[PDB]
DNA sequence: GTCCGGCTTCGCCCGTAAATTCAGA
DNA sequence: TCTGAATTTACGGGCGCAACTATGCCGGAC
RNA sequence: UGGCAUAGUUGC
């Protein structure tokens, strides 16, 4: 293939090929005039290296370099290996139909569909749009037609709207580690430059919105969209396919939206009156005259389908709160109330999708999926959820529990010094003490957190769960775990070298503190662990899910 | 005090400690570096001076002729750095070498010479470094970044147990040379002491000492103490030194002076260890089974045969020891081989090998070195000597030297590049010595052990090599000359320098393409260390031990600043103090505490010295004395931190800053970030785009003033002075007389770089900040270039930022934007865009330009010139031809049938087809540059004259208006001189300003300096005339084109990208996010003042990714807005000075004990006026990295303002107006606006070209490619029941070419059915194994 | 400018075949 | 002096997916 | 008008 001027391509295969045709010849010539037996001798050795190095080059040894030194692919080479054949143009190939942006989140969108930019379906769907011009008799020619498309008129976007309408596309990641990684969905043209992709999906994906990418797809044939119409879209991959649980669980808004809504506090607005069912309390919300957590008697009607399929009322007065009665707008009928009567964190959110799933059936619990996140969407607006610096509250327990354990690294120090102890036992004795104080830290201030609000303006003090934002938002399964708050507020504790090794030496510091020169000098340390990790010792897994994919 | 710079804004700050020395110019590692490679050195040390002497002079095989070396020079520039961009030739200088030739005649070894022949000859080109540490090679700024290599010396290693499987720790010992040979030293579990040279093979080191003429006996009592039987009467009377005797157990009974200290069988223990000792026993009777397993020291010879009967490294044995009774042998020698202290592995490396003589142990080297070659004594020798002894083939450099006498405990530093015997011995001696117990392997990680390779010694090294060649050549030569006909010219040919010096700086793997998107980007792309590189590691090689941080990189190289994925940890960043030793390792500075005082003189100390010091640390309580107020001070001894005494204090760290790099030292409140959070935000600090406008990091750290400075992209004042000019593109400072030279006059003249291109597509462009009759001091910022607002770094925008969920806007991490961001245009970016058309000579004729275009009409060509090239300012949108050019290669010509049928369709298609440069489809802008690269002799065109003649007006009009301007301010120097001694003013201006060579002065100096001043002017005439001549030259001149192309048209397109969902943006701790909405304003939530907040942040984004900083920083933006509010409160309404500067006083003294101290009472109430409308737009504030402000402070400074303390406000929502219960956070946050542009990542591919080998869709989006369905997609759709949606993903989509075809025109037809068919690359696959001897077919049904 | 040709070592792990070393007769 | 089993040593294969930008692409006789 | 190499970068 020409290059850049007039040299052509320096091709690997040529060379050798070339190589091997100068040494024939050669040889073929000696062997005319009778060369004598050392010089042909030579020559055919020469012959045997050059073959075996167009075979399979650098498989005897001396891999015979090219210009820039580097050895020459051999056919071998072109059919083995990553960038042979096998894994690179018959195992996974390029396609046409095929586009890649940058996704964004577009809440608005259902769980069976999403936002293609305009730009990219003009793009994708071109032979379709030649197809429906065709036929509609707008160009009669297919480059009258190409023409048309390229300009944009204002009548080819019609034309893409009325292709666009049941064809589903593909979305896929980058890394599909599982088969949730590519899904259908129904095209919403979109003004813009980026994929809306709904939030529900993210989980599956591993989709975050911080510039990640994904890749749509075209189905072209009839059996192609009806594959991906049903056995692909979103709106069937509810259950993941490695267990049971569901996969279209929300995620960080929805569930706080829906823990702060489903919650209750000793006194609040509107707290004790008797409220005429659901509607009402949205009324009083909305109203302003009732906190959306106040403990109320509502009129609940609940459907129990314990006959041969056939709903049954009850209607009783549960003893809930605003929010909750709210909340149970939403659900579906043969769902039993109890199912939001607690303070729904992320683990109970997914337990309701579960059980709706297996007593009413998919679609009930599709329709329930997007419900659930408009609401915990609207709530957690509503509710203002902030995080400040003054949330992560630093426990009065913490220095004595540092000295505590100081105490005892010294003495542990002070009798290995002695030979009472080895280096091996002493370090395991230091690790295992700092790790219990570090429990001990966490513990204090996850008890000086949960509790940290008492309320009162009707009597006495009454304890409650905080409405702390750290807390409600850990508490709630949304974001992070008992580590991440621990280190935010409590001792960070002890640090991994990259090779699995662990500095005996702990941090004394959280992030709301210092962490002064020292103490974000062993952090360090962790942090390439947890790099490294990421970039040198993924090849391990993916190298274990391709051995089991073909062994299986 | 304030130079009038920093005095229009002082940024408050909040660091508690002081600071002791200034921070280190930035890029010096470079500059230093290239500097002391192009100096010349009279002591030849360094650089170009070194190379040459090491390979210069230069004999014949023989005595005949010898050509030696006199000096080298470096020639002007050919071109500009700005001409060199332009045209894309290297930045280089030509070195012109004085080379003198002599001629030795018969019988004339010192006698005068026939001749002597001296030339300058001329050997390449060497790039040149510009002022800012980047080289311009091919048009393109490149970075050479510094390489941190295992430093050349002796190292030993262990290969812990990892090998033989019982974990047994084996011990290398390798001897890397700067230029030379590897020779490795290794054990084996039989414990048998190998040598390997270049790892090639193992055999007995043995081998080596024969090889350096040593003998069997000499080795034995070289490397082993000598025991010694003495047969007196009988028994072997053996002489026993006691201290020996530890270790073991006595297998006799020991009795002397009649007192058996240790009874039969007993061990030995310490007290008879003492008692032997202080007893004076030296010789002692044993027995006969002792000496059965004895090893004999050297060989002994029978006197009555006169022959051999035991060797040397024999096991001696009973019959050895009669033989040798009565041959006379009456003092025996054994080697003393302790089993746990002293091991025999010496003497088993003897026994076990082969080789006995030294032309043996040759043979054997060169059959290992050569495999199978006839072997020759001459042969032999000449290899090994040649291998670890020729000062032209090894050399430990001087810093190899250093680090083999320091690891051997030797005294001196300074020896021979070769190796030597006592080097070698050292060697395994100390080797041995490891492997008994005493001693310790080297850890390779230490920063003692690795130097760093810069630019200078890189190119320094490649000279080098290119110099040995043409040292080949000249030697080569020398034999087959007539002397006397020849200079020094052809002797001597440039080709193999040049070849080498532009392979390695414009194909290597540490030249590299400058990442220049950011003054903070190239400053930190500058100042990079990698470990790999020639010479260095490889990602796929070293694991999980250099990635590791080591306790060494404290002070001299960031933990933090490292790129993430295959590379992590071998791309490391120096640190801010870190500098080069003179040996190339990384030392850092320390404050020198002499007695309990901390001493304010600076020690620069290295890895291994610092280790053996206790180090107190830069957060140490001092009081103005200095004295460490603690009792105990917490310190570091050898790599461990730990707490020390007031007393044992030997140095303490300079500053709190000194442990990370200059992209983490911009991130405030960085000790409050998780380590991975402050990584992740410097690299993405090194991707901030510039947007149109600066704006003053509102809460900074202080460095963003000197990364602005250092990095050379503002103008700063070379010399203090008064603006006398000053415009969008030129500003002329009029020096001070203090700072003046005498003579020339005198006056600064900086030409600002408007809007540029820049190697990531963005823009650069300089806007003066400074005014006309303003003061100006020495180092002051007068223009500041992408990003940077008064000197200061300005990546991004500071803005109102609220933490909370928004309607799921913000779900994952995305971004809520109002429409008030992209109203104010204050994230629009300008991306600057290069298209070039080249019109060649190809086959069926050249190309050609023209304007009339085949099949576009008139209305398309409209935008184009007569000339058919665009016009400068055209807004172009995509598809829009810039430069159309059609050529004569257009089809074939058509047969009469042909010709006539194609004539009878009524069509006039020629030979002519287009190509015609159009810009991308979806990209915009406006035209802002047409440059026309015109090859020698091809009768430029009309646009192309217009170019030249637009250019070279231009040209006259700069060098006139800088001739001019300098003349005026030399004229009023002259005016100014002649107002004393003499004065006419009246009739001054009666004759001509230039008529002042006929006035009448006194006899003083003064005359003198106008002499000098008029002198001045007419050298200033002759070179502006010479200079106006050199430049119509180079203008009017042709250019060297690449061979084949006719001429070259560049069109600079000017994209401005203003926001949009999908655009990535991030703030400066490792937060990122994509826009996912641009909110209507009304939308967007507000205060109780009505001010909505520009953007909405989710706070789940906090707890999980434990970035707090931001938190911190928000609070403390607010209170940072908050002062400005108020001030703008005072300035809008005028107010007087002294209520205005109350204020500002009050909050510049808001702190803890902070040791700015910034006093308003010398300002005079007009600079202060300048202050309040600099900080009307809030306060700027300096948090240093790890010396930042306490929680307690930014509370203070919020309630200073009318700010609630906690740091949240009550917001109300727009749509509803409803309020927001739970207070949200509010406050000011710095957005970064990211290189990652939705635009440029959007891609979609219904049907483009395909592959050749493969009919395979195209990769990428630079050429039209669809997305790559990998094979995890196709295990995906197996895991469904998709198997209809795979077949035509890989049979029709990608490489079924009728498949595919049928299947595009069946869509066309309205009919979704495919053929499936087969894929074309399974037909490559077969025909590939066909190409081997295996025949794979595909059977019949 | 147009036409013609054959000096780098330095990673971790595991499976399998060849060579060695016991452990005998 | 031979011969089988177990052990050691040598040596060949493996070392995730997807995506974007830039430069450079052969050295020696007529 | 499609290939390889090197360097840098993004998402996991
Ligand atoms: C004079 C100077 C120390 C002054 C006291 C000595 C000590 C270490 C020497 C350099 C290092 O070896 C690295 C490198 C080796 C190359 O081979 C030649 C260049 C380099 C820079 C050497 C030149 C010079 O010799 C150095 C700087
Ligand atoms: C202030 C200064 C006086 C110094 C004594 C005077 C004397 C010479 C003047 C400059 C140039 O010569 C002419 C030129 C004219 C163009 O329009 C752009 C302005 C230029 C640069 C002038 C600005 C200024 O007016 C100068 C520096
Ligand atoms: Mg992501």
């Amino acid at each position: 293939v020409p290059l850049d001027g007039g040299r052509f391509a320096t091709s690997d295969l040529n060379d050798l090929y070339r190589r091997v045709i100068n040494r024939n010849n050669r040889l073929k010539r000696l062997l005319d005039l009778a060369a004598p037996d050392i010089i042909v001798r030579n020559e055919k050795r020469m012959l045997q290296e050059a073959v075996d190095a167009l075979l399979d080059n650098g498989r005897r040894g001396r891999a015979i370099t090219g210009s820039n030194k580097r050895p020459l692919k051999s056919l071998a080479d072109m059919i083995k290996g990553k960038q042979g054949r096998f894994r690179q143009n018959l195992l996974g190939k390029r396609v046409d139909y095929s586009g890649r942006s940058v996704i964004t989140v577009g809440p608005y969108l259902r769980l069976h569909q999403c936002g293609l930019p305009k730009k990219m379906a003009l793009e994708l769907f071109k032979p379709f749009i030649y197809g429906k011009l065709e036929l509609r008799g707008l160009a009669t020619t297919i480059k009258a037609a190409k023409k048309m498309v390229e300009r944009e008129e204002a009548v080819v976007w019609d034309i893409l709207d009325e292709v666009i309408r049941e064809h589903p596309v593909l979305l896929n990641r980058a890394p599909t580690l599982h088969r949730l990684g590519i899904q259908a969905f129904e095209p919403v043209l979109i003004e813009g430059k980026a994929i809306q992709l709904h939030p529900l999906v993210c989980a599956a994906y591993n989709a975050d919105f911080d510039g990640d990418q994904m890749a749509v797809h075209v189905p072209l044939t009839l059996e192609a969209q009806l594959e991906a119409r049903a056995l692909m879209m979103s709106t069937n991959n509810i259950l993941s396919p490695a267990n049971g649980e569901p996969i279209i669980v929300p995620s960080q808004d929805v569930v706080l939206g829906l823990y702060y809504m489903t919650r209750d506090c000793v006194n609040a607005k509107g707290e004790g009156m008797v409220l005429t069912g659901p509607k009402e309390a949205e009324r009083l919300y909305r109203s302003g005259l009732a906190s959306l957590h106040a403990r109320v008697k509502v009129r609940i009607t609940e459907y129990e389908k314990d006959a041969n399929g056939e709903l049954v009322a009850k209607t009783s007065l549960k003893d809930t709160t605003v929010g909750r009665a709210i909340l149970w707008m939403i659900v579906p009928k043969g769902l039993p109330y109890s199912i939001v009567n607690q303070a729904l964190g992320k683990k109970a959110i997914s337990k309701m999708l579960n059980t709706c799933y297996r007593i009413l059936g998919l679609k009930p619990t599709v329709i329930f999926a997007d419900q659930i996140m408009y609401t915990g969407f609207a709530y957690a607006a509503r509710s203002g959820a902030s995080v400040g610096i003054d949330d992560m509250v630093i426990p009065e327990k913490k220095h004595e529990i540092i000295s505590e354990a100081e105490a005892e690294v010294a003495e542990i120090q002070e009798q290995f010094q002695s030979g009472l102890v080895t280096a091996g036992e002493r370090y395991n004795k230091v690790i295992d003490i700092w790790a219990a104080a570090n429990d001990r830290v966490s513990k204090a201030m996850m008890d000086n957190l949960q509790t940290e609000t008492v309320i009162n303006r009707d009597g006495q003090e009454e304890k409650q769960v905080s409405f702390n934002s750290i807390y409600m938002m850990a508490d709630s399964g949304a974001r992070g775990s008992a580590a991440q708050i621990r280190q935010l507020a409590g001792m960070r504790g002890l640090m991994a070298k990259p090779d699995g090794s662990i500095i005996e030496t702990p941090i004394t510091a959280n992030f709301r503190e210092g962490l002064n020169v020292l103490q974000y000098f062993i952090s360090t340390h962790g942090a390439r662990k947890g790099l490294a990790d990421t970039a040198l010792k993924t090849a391990n897994s993916g190298y274990l899910t391709r051995r089991l994919v073909d062994v299986a | 005090v304030y130079s009038y710079t920093e005095k229009k804004r002082i940024r408050k700050d909040f660091g508690k400690r002081p600071q002791v020395l200034d921070v280190p110019y930035l890029l010096s590692i470079q500059l230093d570096s290239f500097q002391k490679f192009i100096e010349q050195d009279p002591e030849g040390q360094y650089g170009l001076e070194a190379a040459f002497r090491s390979v210069f002079p230069i004999q014949s095989y023989s005595g005949n002729s010898e050509l030696q070396y006199v000096s080298y020079r470096l020639g002007e520039p050919v071109f500009d750095v700005q001409e060199c961009q332009i045209r894309g030739v290297t930045y280089s200088a030509p070195l012109r070498v004085k080379l003198r030739l002599v001629i030795y005649e018969r019988e004339a070894p010192e006698g005068t010479v026939k001749d002597i022949k001296e030339q300058e000859v001329y050997m390449g080109e060497i790039p040149l470094m510009t002022d800012n540490g980047t080289f311009v090679i091919n048009g393109t700024e490149r970075v050479i970044v510094s390489q941190l290599h295992r430093s050349p010396g002796v190292f030993f290693d262990s290969d812990k147990g990892k090998t033989h499987s019982s974990g047994k720790v084996l011990y290398n010992a390798r001897i890397i040379p700067y230029r030379g040979s590897w020779l490795d030293f290794e054990f084996d579990p039989k414990d048998n002491l190998f040598v390997r040279i270049d790892r090639r093979r193992k055999l007995p080191a043995t081998i080596i000492l024969r090889a350096l003429n040593y003998t069997t006996e000499q080795i034995l009592d070289l490397f082993f103490e000598k025991v010694i039987f003495e047969i007196r009467d009988n028994k072997l009377q053996m002489e026993l030194v006691p201290e020996r005797l530890r270790g073991e157990t006595a297998s006799f009974d020991i009795e002397a002076n009649g007192k058996v200290y240790v009874e039969k069988g007993r061990r030995i223990t310490a007290r008879h260890i003492r008692q032997l000792e202080k007893d004076d026993v030296k010789l002692i009777e044993v027995p006969v089974e002792y000496i059965a397993g004895k090893v004999v020291a050297k060989d002994y010879i029978d006197e009555s045969t006169g022959e051999l009967i035991c060797a040397a490294n024999m096991e001696l044995s009973l019959d050895l020891l009669a033989k040798l009774s009565q041959s006379g042998h009456k003092r025996i020698e054994t080697l003393f081989t302790n089993d746990l202290d002293h091991g025999p592995y010496i003497s088993e490396t003897l026994r076990v090998d082969p080789t006995n003589d030294r032309l043996s142990a040759l043979v054997e080297i060169y059959r290992m070195m050569r495999p199978g070659e006839p072997p020759t004594r001459e042969a032999a020798e000449s290899l090994f000597e040649n291998l670890f002894f020729s000062e032209d083939r090894y050399d430990l450099s001087a810093v190899g030297r250093m680090k083999f006498n320091r690891s051997l405990l030797r005294e001196e530093i300074e020896g021979s590049g070769i190796l030597s015997k006592d080097d070698i011995i050292d060697v395994m001696k100390k080797l041995i010595d490891i492997r008994n117990g005493k001693g310790e392997v080297d850890d390779i990680d230490h920063l003692g052990n690795r130097r760093i390779r810069s630019v200078g010694e890189m190119a320094e090294n490649q000279f080098r090599v290119g110099l040995v060649r043409v040292e080949r050549a000249v030697k080569e030569r020398l034999s087959l000359g007539d002397l006397d006909t020849l200079m020094p010219q052809d002797m001597i040919n440039a080709k193999p320098i040049s070849a080498a010096v532009k392979e390695f700086f414009g194909s290597s793997q540490l030249s590299q393409f400058m990442d220049q998107n950011n003054p903070l980007s190239e400053i930190t792309h500058k100042r990079r260390i990698s470990a790999l590189g020639p010479g260095g590691l490889t990602r796929e090689r070293a694991g999980f031990e250099v990635r590791d941080v080591h306790p060494t990189h404290y002070g001299r190289v960031c933990p933090i600043e490292t790129p993430e994925g295959p590379n992590i940890g071998l791309i490391n960043s120096l640190s801010v103090y870190a500098q080069t030793n003179e040996y190339g390792f990384l030392e850092t500075p320390y404050r020198k505490v002499t007695d309990g005082v901390v001493t304010d003189e600076i020690h620069y100390l290295s890895a291994i010295e610092e280790g053996n010091y206790v180090i107190a640390q830069a957060n140490s309580n001092l009081d103005e004395e200095g004295h460490f107020v603690e009792d105990l001070v917490t310190c570091r001894s050898k790599g461990e931190s730990s707490l020390f005494s007031r007393d044992q204090v030997d140095y303490m760290d300079v500053s709190t800053q000194q442990v990370v790099s200059v992209g983490a030292s911009l991130i405030p409140f960085l000790e409050h970030d998780d380590a991975n959070r402050a990584l992740m935000g410097a690299n993405m600090q090194r991707q901030a785009v510039p947007t149109l406008r600066a704006d003053k990091p509102l809460v900074g750290t202080g460095m963003e003033r000197a990364v602005a400075v250092d990095s050379g992209v503002t103008a700063v004042a070379k010399r203090g002075g008064v603006v006398q000019y000053v415009d969008a593109s030129r500003i002329v400072i009029k020096v001070n007389e203090d700072e003046m030279y005498p003579g020339e006059a005198g006056i600064d003249i900086y030409n600002l770089t408007k809007y540029t291109r820049s190697n990531q597509n963005t823009c650069i462009n300089q806007m003066p900040c400074v005014s006309l009759g303003e003061p100006v001091e020495r180092g002051d910022v007068l223009a500041d270039g992408p990003s940077t607002d008064l000197g200061e770094l300005a990546l991004g925008q500071n803005m109102r930022v609220a933490f909370m969920p928004w309607n799921g806007y913000n779900f994952e991490d995305s971004i809520l934007v109002s429409e008030r961001v992209v109203q104010e245009d204050r994230f629009t970016t300008i991306h600057i865009q290069e298209l070039a058309c080249v019109s060649r000579d190809t086959k069926l004729g050249p190309e050609e330009i023209t304007a009339d275009i085949p099949n576009v009409g008139e209305a398309a060509l409209s935008k184009l010139d007569e000339s058919g090239i665009v016009y400068i300012g055209a807004e172009v949108t995509g598809g829009d031809i810039l430069v159309g050019k059609v050529t004569p290669k257009g089809e074939t010509q058509l047969t009469p049938e042909e010709k006539l049928l194609r004539a009878i369709f009524g069509e006039k298609a020629s030979d002519v087809k287009d190509s015609s440069l159009r810009v991308p489809n979806g990209v915009s802008g406006t035209v802002i540059d047409v440059q026309v690269f015109t090859r020698d002799g091809v009768e430029k065109d009309k646009r192309a004259l217009e170019i030249e003649e637009m250019q070279l007006k231009q040209a006259k009009k700069d060098l006139s208006e800088e001739l001019q301007i300098l003349e005026a301010g030399l004229f009023s120097r002259i005016r100014a001189v002649l107002v004393a001694g003499g004065v006419e003013a009246e009739k001054l201006d009666k004759l001509p300003r230039d008529r002042w060579l006929e006035l009448g002065l006194t006899d003083e100096e003064k005359q003198n300096q106008l002499e000098q001043l008029a002198e001045q002017y007419d050298e200033l005439k002759h070179e502006f005339e010479k200079k106006l001549e050199a430049k119509r030259r180079k203008i009017t001149q042709g250019d060297d084109l690449a061979p084949g192309v006719l001429k070259i048209v560049k069109v600079y397109l000017a994209v401005k990208r203003r926001i949009q969902p999908g655009d990535k943006m991030a703030g400066r701790h490792g937060n990122k996010g994509v826009i996912s909405k641009i909110n209507p304003i009304e939308d967007m939530p507000y205060d109780e003042n009505g001010t909505p907040v520009d953007i909405v942040l989710n706070p789940l984004g906090v707890p999980s990714r434990m970035n707090i900083g931001q938190i911190l920083e928000t609070h403390l933006g607010m209170a940072a807005k908050g002062i400005g509010d108020k001030i703008n409160a005072m300035l809008k309404q005028q107010q007087e000075v002294a209520k205005l500067r109350e204020f500002i006083q009050r909050a510049y003294d808001l702190g803890a004990d902070v040791r700015q101290k910034v006093d308003l009472s010398t300002f005079s109430d007009e600079e202060v006026m300048r202050l309040a409308e600099n900080l009307r737009k809030g306060m700027p504030i300096a948090t240093p990295v790890f010396d930042g402000a306490k929680e307690a402070e930014i509370k203070e400074l919020l309630k200073l303002g009318d700010l609630p303390t906690s740091g949240q406000i009550r917001l109300y929502d727009g749509r509803t107006g409803e309020q927001f219960e739970r207070p949200v956070t509010v406050g000011y946050m710095y957005m970064l606006k990211l290189n990652h542009l939705v635009d440029d990542k959007m891609h979609a591919r219904s049907t483009g070209s395909y592959s050749l080998v493969t009919q395979q869709p195209l990769g990428g989006k630079a050429q039209f490619g669809g997305q790559r369905f990998g094979e995890m997609e196709v295990w995906a759709l197996e895991a469904y029941g998709a198997a209809y949606t795979l077949q035509e993903m890989l049979t029709v989509k990608s490489d079924d070419v009728n498949g595919r075809t049928k299947m595009y025109k069946n869509i066309v037809d309205g009919n979704h059915q495919m053929e499936p068919g087969m894929p074309e690359s399974f037909n490559v696959l077969l025909k590939e194994i066909r190409s081997l001897g295996i025949n794979i077919e595909l059977e019949d049904e």
